[PDB]
């Protein structure tokens, strides 16, 4: 019912449908400005 | 251009078909019944195959490739 | 740094739980080996209810989601300690009149028309232009001081988001306030702090 | 307890066994059951059209697992089955048929499901 | 869905001790925490479910949150009828 497979290469996040992605956030890197705005990495607390 | 396709395909069925499980040689009275058409040995099946008749090669449907007997 | 990814994570859960959820914020402490996860709700008793099913459908999905160890964990109603500082029921309520309508701009001024009730000292609500499914021209309605930016980092912000799907046309929102300091007690307004003492014939005298 | 009562050993015999999700529909499929221990109870119509079919399940009947039942044309039998699928308050369905049927798994004992049984093989 | 009622089952069971289960929209992943039915499966069956009551309905990032309802519990009840004897007029007469 399938067929052929092979096509290995870059992942690809779930938020993101973008070749380029993050595997440090979950996110891509214009979903990171909000998560930038937001902090949420540790030692971080906006503002700065 | 943009997509062209020639007509795709559109396809008909992959075919729909009657088991054919009429089959059976049903005796007289005491009813005892034989069964026509070789059945998979496998435990699994609770086997009432009955094995398809192509040219030399007969193999039970529930079993995947499986079960190839050619006579 | 491996850590810091863990962190994001964890943080990750409470956004994706409470995007658009009618009720009021989630600040999370972590005991050992189980996680407190405190609802800061007026309606935090329709989503507990006690004993039910309610609160283990909430609990048991996170866990398994992420966190470490087949077990329990814990779930806490909370008031609120001022309904400004943060909440999430702030955005809601607002979305909860521009439903059945009353007028865009009547609705804006009755949120203001609270927060400086619970103390504030400045307010700025802001709600989403195309006012008639005209083109957008975003309408204010302030009182008083309000710092998101500009002035220090410890103005205890609120900072929203929300959307109204008419027929035409989007209402947004971002209800945004400025309120007070956490409170027990350590006001520090606008961050030079200027005293001065009550009247000086000495010898006692000192204040701050 | 548990002897049925008059003439209620008939239709509440397989009660058990819609809810087990057990029941084996269709003379095809029937067979099958038949040619495996699994035939605990075997169900058939009367009126149909090839009963030449019906004949052949008879015939596995009269061998090993041995039960037998009746009521006439396919679609009716399946109003007391499952394919009827309501669509209206005063009972008015599609009614498809599920007709003949071969019943595994009952699991309680007593009952109706002994009465029927007894029947068939010994008359 | 064109899903057969064995993989639906499952499902069931752990609907009854939780009544909430996620799974994220990425496909042909095979295995869920708990449910070990695949990720094209899984998601739409509880869409099926979901579109015949059963679930007050949400969307939220990228999951679409099913939450239960008490009729869904009744629902389900069906599948898993209850303890499997469930009792009223099945059969077309004795044999005789």
């Amino acid at each position: 019912s399938h067929p052929k497979n092979y096509g290995a290469g870059s992942r690809v996040c779930r938020v993101c449908g973008n070749s380029h992605g993050l595997i440090r956030k979950y996110g891509l890197m214009c979903c990171r400005q909000c998560f930038r705005s937001d902090a949420k990495d540790i030692g971080f607390i906006k503002y700065r | 251009k943009t997509y062209t396709k020639p007509k795709k395909i559109k396809h008909k069925h992959k075919k729909v078909k009657l088991a054919v499980l009429q089959f059976y040689k049903v005796d007289d009275a005491t009813g005892k019944v034989t069964r026509l058409r070789k059945e998979c040995p496998n435990n699994d099946c609770g086997a009432g195959t009955f094995m398809a008749n192509h040219f030399d090669r007969h193999y039970c449907g529930k079993c995947g490739l499986t079960y190839v007997y050619n006579q | 740094v491996s850590d810091g990814v863990f962190y994001a994570e964890l943080n990750e859960m409470l956004t994706r739980e409470l995007a658009e959820d009618g009720y009021s914020g989630v600040e999370v402490r972590v005991t050992p080996m189980r996680t407190e996860i405190i609802i800061r709700a007026t309606r935090t008793q329709n989503v507990l209810g006690e004993k039910g099913r309610r609160i283990r459908e909430l609990t048991s999905v996170v866990q398994k989601r992420f966190n470490f160890l087949e077990n329990g964990v814990e779930l806490y109603a909370e008031k609120v300690v001022n309904r400004g500082l943060c909440a999430i029921a702030q955005a809601e309520s607002l979305r909860y009149k521009l439903l059945g309508g009353l007028a865009v701009r009547r609705a804006c001024y009755g949120v203001l028309r609270f927060v400086m009730e619970s103390g504030a000292k400045g307010c700025e609500v802001i709600v989403s232009g195309k006012l008639r499914a005209q083109r957008a021209k975003s309408m204010k309605f302030k009182d008083g001081y309000m710092i998101s930016s500009g002035q220090p980092v410890n103005e205890y912000i609120d900072a929203a988001v929300r959307h109204v799907l008419l027929r035409q046309g989007v209402l947004g929102i971002k209800v945004k306030i400025m309120l007070d300091w956490d409170p027990k007690g350590k006001l520090g307004p606008t961050t030079p702090l200027p005293d001065l003492v009550t009247i000086h014939p000495p010898k006692e005298e000192n204040e701050l | 307890g548990e002897p049925m009562d008059l003439m209620t050993a008939l239709q509440l015999v397989m009660k058990k066994s819609s809810a087990h999700d057990g029941l084996v529909k269709g003379l095809r499929e029937a067979a099958k059951a038949i040619e495996k221990h699994a035939a605990q109870l075997c169900v058939l119509a009367e009126d149909c059209d090839q009963p030449d079919y019906v004949k052949l399940v008879k015939a596995l009947c009269a061998e090993h697992n041995v039960h037998l039942v009746t009521v006439p044309s396919a679609k009716t039998l399946g109003e007391w089955a499952g394919l009827c699928k309501i669509d209206s308050e005063g009972k008015a369905r599609k009614v498809v048929g599920c007709s003949c049927v071969v019943v595994k798994d009952y699991g309680e004992e007593s009952e109706g499901l002994n009465i029927v049984q007894d029947y068939v093989k010994s008359h | 869905m064109i899903i057969p009622k064995k993989n639906r089952n499952e499902i069931c069971k752990y609907l009854f001790q939780e009544g909430v289960l996620y799974a994220k929209k990425d496909y042909n992943l095979a295995k869920h925490p708990q449910i070990d039915v695949p990720n094209l499966q899984v998601i739409k069956l509880m869409q099926s479910f979901k579109s015949k009551e059963y679930v007050r309905e949400t969307f939220s990032w990228q999951y679409y949150y099913w939450y239960l309802t008490n009729d869904g519990i009744e629902h389900l009840r069906n599948y898993l009828n209850l303890p499997s004897e469930i009792v009223p007029a099945t059969l077309k007469k004795s044999a005789r």
